[PDB]
């Protein structure tokens, strides 16, 4: 059949200037006038929806600033104004070979100005305690973009063990994004240690920033 | 031998309709004698193929040390090198000769690789077994009394032969290479072949050229009668277009059954030639060339076989 | 197979060979019809309902196009006289398709009414209103005599008796001019060698059924001229692509699959045509859409078997069809068997590596035959043994045995 | 109006055989052909096979063949596909869609979405603690707070804030495969003056095993 390969993986387009990705195909898919393409746009956690279909036409329902272009084996995707609940995956689809292939897909995000993260750091509960473990877990909220360090230092020495990670997709109104840090450790080793450092390495601040409590 | 056919009634004459395959069964055994003379073409077509193309039932090959006696017989043999067996000469005859109705095509039984390997058994046993190897067992015959055997049937004594061993191998190497010569450029030699395929080219666009027509009726579309005329009305129509095309039919078989009986008066004249001329010596005269008969060689063709006719002049 | 064997040839006992059955048939699935969307309604009750028409040599020629209609208030429900048609068939008006319709509005008396058929000869079938053998149409007629009549005659109303030579059909005479049998110039009015022609009706209620008034519209129905714009509201469904089912595209018939097209085609193209002179493609009325039809149900039924008395093993031969897409016997369609030849899928035997001679040809250099717990094997058919001899000059043999041989040979007389 | 519906999630083990439902409504069942689309996270989406529901002929993907089974429900206008033996690369989240057929074949419709894991583990109950700062340096107007869920299995989990009170403000963060086991946090930010009156507790509702746990901060 044709495979379908998009170029770029990510690309970020600030508001108010206009977006181009496009979808090549191995072989022409220009038949009876009507070519055939179709674009796809699906959000994290919703399936996608009917955006474009035969290239020169809209569906109602969608939006006028999402519009695509182009003949031959370069096709275009031309959307313009940028907004902020625009960020999800694109998708490219051919019905012209049997049988049927689907894109590689593109992410699209919304470059803004940097923002410094919120470091918030959470002993744990009394009722983890009860059976035996605890959790020391610090939140770091809104701040772009997601290149970030989380450092943990026990009483004035790092240690790395038992750090999991997990980060989001950019938010629609915030545009922003979050990363939280959970450090699992027993209550054996709760009551010996004192100070838990959550340090936050962000490229707006030169110093790191230090939120810590004691036992 | 000829292209193999076969007719089908069903997707001919009707238009995949109800009503065109009621009112075909009321006609009874006009479609049952159509099937049966196709398929008695199609027998005799591959009955053809056996008693000319292979005349014996044992392959015979060449050696691998090959001495002719001052003979260039390697245009006639095939090439090993080739994954298809041909020789230099049936390169050049190969070239020089070239549906949804329910008509289809029948494929031979017997394909041209499988024609070759009888030629080239045959061309074999002709080189080097002599004339003994088509009664009993084969003969090992030497080059230098085997030409004289073709000269003592004709009154020639063996002071000829064996004197002129320098001129005789001058003209006889020319005399194959005016072969080759002649079929590159002209290819009205072959054309009695290529008559073979016209003559299903135009049997084949007869059956396809009826169906546009209305054959007296008002629309030629089976879905244009039923669906604009009443169905007591529909039936004085259908019945004469399938009519008409019986008739049709009945031109198609009728010409097919009077050139298989050309093709098969050709056929035993074609192994009439295979089994006297080319296996043994004959004496006649006009039959196996113009001249004094020594030997014939055997090519295989599209539906035929190229004879070369050595003879004495 | 074996049973499907005994059918064709109407025999009980089924020899050695190679016998061919029956075709393959594909059963369509669902229907298409494929028509725009119109919202406007034919105006078809302005010339049937209203009160004052117009005569035998001038009528009015309305023109209904570009809308939809209702032929079951015109057809089955029926407050009418007489309703005839001649090339279409009346009870399926509402299905078929046609391009323009031409209603011609006149009265004819009931005496004068039996010369309205193609291929006439009367008063007004000649000089005044003719139907041509391909005409094609229905005649729409109604009963007037209780409205329309006077008790001391209808004189709006007048028609043409007598005309100079035959009238062309489809064409209106309003000439006045007076008919001039003689030399004597005739100067406007009737007299010596002048005939008037224009004459005026006989209707009265006092007389019999001959001179009762009958409301006559007669409907012109034209098939194929172009692509048709009134039609009827048979249904509208979406397309299915890549499935064998039934066709109906603008009143055209067909069946097969619906495929894209590659070829450059007219805007104006309703549909073509391939080399056997039959429909390959079609474009989609509701919007302009062109997608290709290939039919389908090709391919025969071979069977392969041995004698009755030897066993019931049928092997089944498919003809020109690839069996990697796929009679009502599935059984033998399950795989395993399946050897691929030039001529088709060979189901129901087992390919050998080895090479023997057979008995029952198959074709393309495949052959089948009964061998050994037995079962039907196909191989490549054996040219017999191959020997290879040694020859040089100094070697010769000559036979030392001698034998007799004696074989038969019978020629029919 | 038209739309497909789908379970949530469905969990088997590699080796065995597993069932989907994609029920339509609003349109006739014969009319419209399926189509089922797996999505693989960080590949794209993948095109598993095609049905016609009336004839029951299928149309698969070569990668594809032996792997998947599609059969259809005629009475209950309900489509189903059947896979066979999947692997630790097969878990995916997989959709259903009517195509409508006018020159080219769009996807109209679509379903909610069915995410199956391939697993061998067995379905844990969650256990769910809150987070609580214990303190405040008073330099913020606003007071943040948090939940921990974790010991879970199968994802997704449902974490409401007071049976779904609060819409904004809120953050959802994905989870963590850790010794077949899944961790997921949550955060809020509740200005000064609703913290005193209102009491945010950690509502998780675990469709799986039906179990909700609540849990006071």
């Amino acid at each position: 059949d044709i495979v379908l390969t998009q170029s770029p993986a990510s690309l970020a387009v600030s508001l108010g200037q206009r977006a181009t990705i496009s979808c090549r195909a191995s072989k022409s898919v220009s038949a009876s006038v009507y070519s055939y393409m179709h674009w796809y746009q699906q959000k994290p956690g919703q399936p996608p929806k009917l955006l474009i279909y035969l290239a020169s036409s809209l569906e109602s329902g969608v939006p006028a600033r999402f519009s695509g272009s182009g003949s031959g084996t370069d096709f275009t995707l031309n959307i313009h104004p940028v907004e902020e609940e625009d960020a999800a995956t694109y998708y490219c689809h051919h019905s012209r070979e049997l049988p049927p292939a689907f894109g590689g897909g593109t992410k699209l995000e919304i470059k803004r100005a940097d923002a410094a993260p919120t470091v918030s750091i959470f002993p744990p509960s009394s009722e983890q305690l009860t059976s035996g473990g605890a959790s020391v877990v610090c939140f770091l909220n809104n701040f772009y973009p997601k290149d970030i360090n989380v450092k943990w230092k026990i009483d004035g020495s790092e240690r790395q063990n038992g750090v999991l990670n997990s980060w989001t997709d950019q938010d629609s109104k915030d545009s922003t994004y979050s990363m939280s840090s959970t450090l699992t450790l027993t209550k054996d080793e709760y009551e010996r240690h004192n100070s838990y450092t959550c340090e936050a390495t962000h490229k707006t601040s030169t110093s790191p920033i230090v939120k810590s409590f004691n036992r | 031998s000829m292209t193999k056919t076969s007719v089908d009634c069903t997707m001919y004459i009707c238009g995949d309709s109800t009503e065109c395959s009621n009112l075909l069964l009321q006609y009874g055994s006009f479609c049952t004698q159509l099937k049966r003379a196709l398929t008695g073409i199609a027998v005799e077509q591959d009955k053809n193929t056996q008693e000319v193309f292979a005349q014996v039932k044992q392959i015979y090959k060449t050696p691998p040390i090959k001495y002719f006696g001052g003979f260039n017989f390697s245009q006639i043999l095939p090439d090993p090198s080739k994954p298809s067996k041909r020789s230099f000469i049936e390169d050049l005859l190969f070239n020089k000769v070239t549906k949804f109705k329910g008509l289809t095509v029948l494929p031979p039984l017997l394909t041209d690789e499988m024609i070759a390997q009888y030629t080239s058994a045959l061309l074999a046993g002709t080189i080097t077994s002599g004339w003994t190897f088509g009664a009993g067992a084969a003969l090992q015959i030497p080059f230098a009394m085997q030409m004289a055997y073709r000269f003592n049937g004709i009154g020639v004594t063996q002071n000829v032969l064996y004197e002129n061993q320098k001129l005789i191998a001058n003209q006889f190497n020319s005399a194959i290479g005016k072969i080759q010569d002649s079929l590159s450029s002209t290819a009205s030699a072959l054309g009695k072949l290529q008559d073979v395929v016209n003559h299903n080219a135009q049997a084949l666009n007869t059956l396809v050229k009826q169906l546009s027509s209305k054959f007296g009726a008002i629309s030629s579309v089976l879905n244009d009668i039923f669906s604009r005329l009443d169905p007591p009305e529909a039936e004085v129509q259908i019945d004469r277009l399938i009519t008409g095309r019986l008739q049709s039919l009945q031109t198609y078989v009728t010409q097919q059954l009077i050139r298989a009986a050309e093709i098969r008066a050709s056929a035993n004249l074609a192994a009439t030639k295979m089994s006297e001329c080319v296996l043994g010596q004959s004496k006649r005269v006009d039959f196996c060339g113009k001249g004094y008969h020594l030997m014939s060689f055997p090519q295989s063709a599209p539906h035929g076989v190229v004879f070369l006719h050595v003879t004495y002049v | 197979p074996l049973s499907e064997t005994k059918c064709t040839l109407k025999s009980f006992t089924v020899e050695k060979g190679i016998y061919q059955t029956s075709n393959f048939r594909v059963q369509p699935t669902e229907s298409i019809v494929r028509f725009p969307n119109i919202t406007n309604l034919c105006p078809f009750d302005e010339v049937f309902n209203a009160t004052r028409f117009a005569s035998v040599y001038a009528w009015n020629r309305k023109r209904i196009s570009n809308c939809v209609a209702d032929y079951s208030v015109l057809y089955n429900l029926a407050p009418f006289f007489t309703f005839k048609c001649y090339g279409v068939s009346p009870t399926k008006l509402n299905d078929l398709c046609f391009t323009n319709v031409y209603a011609d509005s006149f009265v004819i008396r009931g005496d004068e009414v039996r010369q309205i058929a193609p291929g006439q000869t009367g008063n007004i079938a000649d000089y005044n209103y003719k139907l041509p053998d391909d005409f094609t149409g229905c005649v729409i007629a109604w009963n007037s005599n209780k409205l329309d009549s006077k008790v001391s005659g209808n004189y709006n109303y007048l028609y043409r008796l007598f005309r100079k030579s035959n009238l062309k059909p489809f064409e209106r005479d309003i000439s006045t001019e007076i008919y001039q049998a003689g030399n004597k110039p005739c100067n406007g009015v009737a007299g010596f060698n002048c005939y008037f022609p224009l004459r005026s009706y006989s209707f009265r209620p006092t007389y019999g059924v001959g001179h009762q008034p009958y409301r006559v519209v007669v409907l012109s129905f034209e098939l194929l001229h172009a692509p048709a714009t009134v039609c009827g509201p048979k249904k509208s469904t979406n397309l299915v692509k890549n499935k064998c089912v039934n066709f109906n595209f603008n009143g055209l018939k067909g069946t097969g699959v619906l495929t894209e097209s590659n070829k450059k085609f007219l805007p104006f193209q309703q549909f073509g045509r391939d080399i056997a002179d039959t429909t390959d493609a079609v474009r989609d009325p509701q919007t302009l859409e062109i997608l290709d039809i290939t039919p389908c149900s090709f391919g025969g039924v071979s069977v392969i078997t041995p004698g009755t008395n030897t066993s019931n093993q049928v092997a089944v031969l498919y003809q020109g069809v690839n069996c990697t897409e796929v009679p009502t016997w599935r059984v033998y369609s399950t795989g395993s068997n399946v050897f691929q030849t030039r001529a088709g899928c060979l189901i129901g035997a087992e390919y050998v590596n080895n090479s023997y001679e057979c008995d029952i040809p198959i074709g393309a250099g495949i052959c089948a035959s009964y061998q050994t717990s037995q079962s039907i094997i196909a191989y490549t058919m054996s040219l017999g043994a191959e020997n290879s001899v040694a020859y040089s000059n100094n070697s010769i043999a000559i036979p030392t045995n001698f034998t007799i041989s004696v074989t038969t040979e019978i020629l029919p007389v | 109006q038209v739309q497909l519906q789908q379970p949530g999630a469905e969990l088997v083990r590699p080796g065995a055989s597993v069932k989907l439902s994609c029920k339509a409504s609003g349109y006739s069942f014969t009319r419209f052909w399926m189509n089922w689309v797996k999505q693989r996270p960080g590949q794209g989406l993948e095109w598993i096979g095609m049905i016609h529901p009336s004839d029951s002929e299928t149309r698969l993907n070569q990668k594809f063949k032996d792997k998947a089974t599609l059969t259809v429900d005629k009475s209950s206008t309900t489509a189903y596909m059947q896979l066979s033996s999947p692997t630790s690369e097969d878990s995916a989240v997989y959709y259903c869609a009517r195509k409508d057929y006018d020159y080219d074949a769009w996807f109209a419709y679509w379903g909610q979405g069915t995410l199956v894991t391939v697993s061998a583990a067995k379905t844990t109950p969650p256990s769910v603690y809150p987070l609580a700062p214990g303190s405040a340096a008073q330099t913020n107007s606003m007071v943040t707070l948090g939940c921990l869920v974790k010991g879970y299995f199968p994802e997704p989990v449902t974490v409401t804030w007071n049976s779904g009170s609060l819409s904004s403000g809120v953050h959802t963060f994905p989870a963590v495969l850790q010794s077949d086991l899944y961790t997921l946090s949550s955060s809020v930010t509740v200005p000064s003056s609703t913290w005193p009156s209102e009491t945010v507790t950690c509502n998780v509702a675990h469709p799986a095993s039906s179990t909700k746990v609540d849990k006071k901060i």
